[PDB]
RNA sequence: UCCGUAGCGGUCCUGACGUGCGAAUCGGUCGUCCGACCUGGGUAUAGGGGCGAAAGACUAAUCGAACCAUCUAGUAGCUGG
RNA sequence: GUUGAACAUGGGUCAGUCGGUCCUGAGAGAUGGGCGAGCGCCGUUCCGAAGGGACGGGCGAUGGCCUCCGUUGCCCUCAGC
RNA sequence: GACCGAUCCCGGAGAAGCCGGCGGGAGCCCCGGGGAGAGUUCUCUUUUCUUUGUGAAGGGCAGGGCGCCCUGGAAUGGGUUCGCCCCGAGAGAGGGGCCCGUGCCUUGGAAAGCGUCGCGGUUCCGGCGGCGUCCGGUGAGCUCUCGCUGGCCCUUGAAAAUCCGGGGGAGAGGGUGUAAAUCUCGCGCCGGGCCGUACCCAUAUCCGCAGCAGGUCUCCAAGGUGAACAGCCUCUGGCAUGUUGGAACAAUGUAGGUAAGGGAAGUCGGCAAGCCGGAUCCGUAACUUCGGGAUAAGGAUUGGCUCUAAGGGCUG
RNA sequence: AGCCGACUUAGAACUGGUGCGGACCAGGGGAAUCCGACUGUUUAAUUAAAACAAAGCAUCGCGAAGGCCCGCGGCGGGUGUU
RNA sequence: UAUGACUCUCUUAAGGUAGCCAAAUGCCUCGUCAUCUAAUUAGUGACGCGCAUGAAUGGAUGAACGAGAUUCCCACUGUCCCUACCUACUAUCCAGCGAAACCACAGCCAAGGGAACGGGCUUGGCGGAAUCAGCGGGGAAAGAAGACCCUGUUGAGCUUGA
RNA sequence: CCAAGCGUUGGAUUGUUCACCCACUAAUAGGGAACGUGAGCUGGGUUUAGACCGUCGUGAGACAGGUUAGUUUUACCCUAC
């Protein structure tokens, strides 16, 4: 048969992203001397909207401690953060919203994001508009740091990495209804080419599937196994459950 | 009425082919192509929405052939921000400093009777 | 167009020079079987590739 | 006079997209478009310029606030659990 | 959002035409006409592949697997000489 | 048809300022590297000793009112992308 | 009118969406007169038509804008727009400053151009002359452009070449003069190489086998009627009826119409055709997601002519 | 008080063989049923639809050495400037 | 009288709940009743025993919207009773220019027989140059080596417990 | 019985053939002609490709089971008239 839609995505050059006016990859600061031994003063210059993202970011400007230059970074902007507030980041800076300190030396119950999986990758969880990490525990011996991660799951870190202290800005999004196709075309247009979705069951069996017969119908059941072969995992993939949701 | 026609063989409307009336000599209306209009500069310290005064607006590479007194203003940061973010900052640099001292001092203060 | 390029401009001045008849003398000669020229193109008919 | 009995900023919609989604969208629609006061100058110029951008119209200062609405309750008790664990730590 | 022009499209007459103006056009009547709108140029994706608001549609008048050359004078218990 | 976009003879396009030429866009595409039986392919900063430059000084020579600049040879210095 | 300064750093310009409203300036149109030349004149018409100007660049002045400055301190709150909006983080009220000035005047520049009349060259002439190219008023007018302000976005609407300003102060220059280093000021000198440039651009120069009713991206956009870039007529400009003419006016066609009386009885089916239609005045149901339905449905009026009333600026 | 100008609105009288949006331009209407919410799209050349899409609703996988997918192959590539 | 809440029994993982219906879904069927008509296999509203309705293989409803499907009424008319007349371009004739499809030979019928529907054969009827404008009965008229059906040990698209 | 000379209608419903009803009438008889008649029409039904429902099938799909939309070409030749 054919290939299929999810398929063909992978190969790219029409799938891909829409990346022309996005202003560029939003990370924290290159963990240095000053960020790991002290902290180091930055200044919010501006926030900029960023297109395909809920978040905002913040253009926050430091100088360098071993040349005469001022730096730009991209923060993803902690909400409450204003322009000419001051930004401290590193071990020895205090505890203050929009203030990025590693997670080893914050409280318990501390409410962070832009938070590093590993240490000194600039910034990879909870960065999504309105979501946040909450620190659960630490272990003095052997450095590892307990955080709840904003699906619930908890995960163990290392103590050393680094998150901006509070939620993320452009929070409840998704609360507000999109009232018609248009919305939808216009928020997924900045995007990447993945909105006006057929259905499998509405196609061709050479082109899905479920597709085909006088009825539109699946004919099979759509929980599928984990290790099917692409063209034929479609559906439901590898589903402990498939119901309302009733309790937890 | 005389209907006119472009005088060069771009026959789109673009922002380079922007043209004017004019009435010529030879009793007749022809197209001029215009230049595109200039910005006055904007100011360095980030925060003001107009544009600075005492500078001409003009294209970039037009100011190869100004003067320099067209081009900016006797001051401090002259030409190139505002007098008043010039000021508030004069005063910044001054209080900061100041206080500086002030906490030089105090911890003076402390040493001395501890 | 007018906006040719210089290796263009030369290729039609080429076929412009081929596109002439055959001279009157030729076919007086001793070995000779050319009629006319079979070789002549018109703008209209045939449109040269390009 | 009044104009509409129910409706508000909805009333654009017409006769679509059915009545409880614009119910819904009209609480957004007005805290969106609403002209909030600012923390900074005092004046009530602080309008959304995008999601999570309100910028302020006389102190020019911009700040990250919700999406549709400059604060959040889920960020200001946010605010408040920091400053009381900023004190907890430093005792 | 409604009537409606240019533009875009193509309901009905199952009108004209149907060795036609035309290997899909014409007339009246029609749908839409500030937005999921229309459009030039540049660029990306190539054949069991692409691309598809999904009709097995489109992919140079060719599509339920394009076109060109070769294997190839492929085989035919079948048809005609 | 005494006519033509037909045929036959001859002519006709003049630029510092109008465009191309220059820049980058989506993108294309070498080298380093990797893959590959192989034509080659991938990849565009990614496993790279990736700068042939400049001011001031010291050294050396050249040529002219050998006055004072200019010239190149070497070293010190400085340099992001 | 200039007004030294490098490595280095900071910033600006290039460099920004769509829509609505308002204001300014052009071009075109409009009205009232002066000229010049034509048209009508059977009767009337101080009548009708055409034409009646100034480039780039520089200087000056209107005009427009300012989220620029100084004085001063405002509630009995004021100022102000079409809407908004602004103000003890300084409003009004006075006085200044800057930007754009595509508008006017001047240099260009009347020498040239155009209209009209007349002489030459018997003609081969950027030929020579006489006059004129004037004074005003208006506009929810149309187009272009500039500016102000607002709305929309789970849409925030390019980069680089290139150019400039500033912060720093390594350095350089002269000892009181035929002063020096230096200059983004005014002139003066030389140069700007290579390629394209004709014509068609579409019911005949392109693609459809063709001079094929098909297709193919843009700029300009007069008068009247009228809401209108609708339809109809006209001016500038253009053309010859779309690969032929003449004579007949039969049928059947194709494209248009009209029909007494009845009014869908025709037909699978109101197919096709017909009715209605703009604007003003009233009037408007069931149902509803209260937004709609809605031009619901329903009626009345509409010509020409002669008047009246109301709706404004300028000056003292 | 004087001088200037732009288009409108309303009312009245008179008047034509009741004709007057005189050409042009220019919605037939109502009571109901079925289906699809609507705007949009679709078989270029027999099907414009009740088909597709759509917002809304609801499940599924994935915390990155990962989910889904591409690739003959690489410390390869898309989503991912996530 | 009937229907029959209730009970018994057989049973599978339950045994179709709320709704809804001769529906775009009901064979019987033009189901029965009411309404709409003078007359209705159509329409609408009820009835549910439902061959074979039914709850995100979504059920029911429902404003606005629709070049979607259906029924009725007002108004309107050549759709019709029942046709007629006029206009334009043809068709007609002429001057000039000028193809193509198709073609075993060709072309008047009745009956017989025949490969079971003759232009030709048999027996009868009979038949007369060359032509023009129409016309659609025939040439089992033309186009296209039937797409329906069957065969082939011929294939392709698609599916799966081959 | 001789007898086909002359007539045998207008409508609601259904694509209908058939059927059934209203009304008029003199009677509203039955049939054939390639189940007369598509280069005469129409395209309602049937009978391609698009879709919806019910049933069946794991599925692609099937249904003289419903529903909707779905290109009707040519005479100028011979004969007959
Ligand atoms: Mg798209
Ligand atoms: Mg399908
Ligand atoms: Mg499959
Ligand atoms: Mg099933
Ligand atoms: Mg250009
Ligand atoms: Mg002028
Ligand atoms: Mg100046
Ligand atoms: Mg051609
Ligand atoms: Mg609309
Ligand atoms: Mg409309
Ligand atoms: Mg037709
Ligand atoms: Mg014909
Ligand atoms: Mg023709
Ligand atoms: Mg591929
Ligand atoms: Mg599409
Ligand atoms: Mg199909
Ligand atoms: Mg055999
Ligand atoms: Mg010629
Ligand atoms: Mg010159
Ligand atoms: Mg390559
Ligand atoms: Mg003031
Ligand atoms: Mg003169
Ligand atoms: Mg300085
Ligand atoms: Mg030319
Ligand atoms: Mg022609
Ligand atoms: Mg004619
Ligand atoms: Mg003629
Ligand atoms: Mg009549
Ligand atoms: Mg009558
Ligand atoms: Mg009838
Ligand atoms: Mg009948
Ligand atoms: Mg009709
Ligand atoms: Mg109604
Ligand atoms: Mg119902
Ligand atoms: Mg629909
Ligand atoms: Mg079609
Ligand atoms: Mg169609
Ligand atoms: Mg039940
Ligand atoms: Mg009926
Ligand atoms: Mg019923
Ligand atoms: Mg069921
Ligand atoms: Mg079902
Ligand atoms: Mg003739
Ligand atoms: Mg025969
Ligand atoms: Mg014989
Ligand atoms: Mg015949
Ligand atoms: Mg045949
Ligand atoms: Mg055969
Ligand atoms: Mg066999
Ligand atoms: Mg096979
Ligand atoms: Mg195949
Ligand atoms: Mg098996
Ligand atoms: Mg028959
Ligand atoms: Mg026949
Ligand atoms: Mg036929
Ligand atoms: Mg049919
Ligand atoms: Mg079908
Ligand atoms: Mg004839
Ligand atoms: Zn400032
Ligand atoms: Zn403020």
């Amino acid at each position: 048969g054919r290939v299929i839609r999810g398929q063909r995505k992978g190969a790219g050059s029409v799938f891909r992203a829409h990346v022309k006016h996005r202003k560029g990859a939003a990370r924290l600061r290159a963990v240095d001397f000053a960020e790991r031994h002290g902290y180091i003063k930055g200044i919010v210059k501006d926030i900029i909207h960023d297109p395909g993202r809920g978040a905002p970011l913040a253009k926050v400007v430091f100088r360098d401690p071993y040349r005469f230059k001022k730096r730009t970074e991209l923060f993803i902007a902690a909400e409450g953060i204003h322009t000419g507030q001051f930004v401290y980041c590193g071990k020895k800076a205090q505890l203050n919203i929009g203030n990025v300190l590693p997670v080893g030396t914050m409280p318990e119950g501390t409410i962070v994001c832009c938070l590093e999986e590993k240490p000194g990758d600039r910034g990879k969880l909870a960065r999504a508009s309105g979501n946040y990490a909450t620190v659960i525990s630490h272990n003095p011996e052997t450095k590892k740091t307990r955080v709840k991660l904003p699906s619930g799951s908890k995960k163990v870190i290392s103590s050393a990495n680094r998150a901006v202290v509070g939620v993320v800005a452009g929070g409840g999004r998704i609360d507000k209804p999109i009232l018609k196709a248009g919305r939808a075309y216009h928020k997924y247009k900045a995007k990447r080419n993945c909105w006006p979705r057929v259905r499998g069951v509405a196609m061709n069996p050479v082109e899905h599937p479920f597709g085909g017969g006088n009825h539109q119908h699946i004919g099979k059941p759509s929980t599928i196994r984990r290790d099917a072969p692409a063209g034929r995992k479609v559906g439901l993939i590898a589903a402990r459950r498939t119901g309302r949701l009733r309790g937890t | 009425v005389q209907r006119l026609t472009y005088r060069r063989r771009l026959s789109y409307n673009t922002a380079s082919n922007k043209t004017r009336l004019s009435r010529t000599p030879g009793n007749r209306i022809v197209y001029l192509y215009t230049k595109k209009v200039g910005k006055a500069p904007k100011s360095a310290c980030g925060v003001c929405p107009g544009r600075l005064r005492g500078v001409r607006a003009v294209r970039p590479k037009v100011l190869m052939r100004l003067s320099k007194t067209k081009k900016h203003v006797s001051r401090a940061y002259g030409g190139s921000m505002c007098a008043k973010c010039v000021r508030d900052r004069i005063k910044r640099a001054f209080l900061i400093e100041e206080q500086k001292i002030v906490v030089k001092v105090l911890k003076a203060q402390a040493q001395s009777q501890k | 167009s007018s906006h040719k390029t210089f290796r263009i401009k030369r290729f039609l001045a080429k076929k412009q020079k081929q596109n002439r008849p055959i001279p009157q003398w030729i076919w007086m000669k001793t070995g000779n079987k050319i009629r006319y020229n079979s070789k002549r193109r018109h703008w209209r008919r045939t449109k040269l590739g390009l | 006079a009044k104009r509409t009995k129910k409706v508000g900023i909805v009333g654009k919609y017409g006769t679509r997209y059915g009545a409880s989604l614009r119910k819904m969208v009209k609480k957004i629609e007005i805290s969106q478009h609403a002209k909030y006061t600012c923390s900074f100058c005092g004046k009530t110029k602080m309008k959304r310029r995008a999601v999570g951008i309100w910028h302020c119209g006389s102190c020019m200062k911009t700040v990250a606030g919700g999406a549709w609405t400059y604060n959040t309750t889920s960020a200001v008790t946010v605010k408040s659990a920091i400053r009381r664990l900023k004190e907890l730590k430093d005792q």
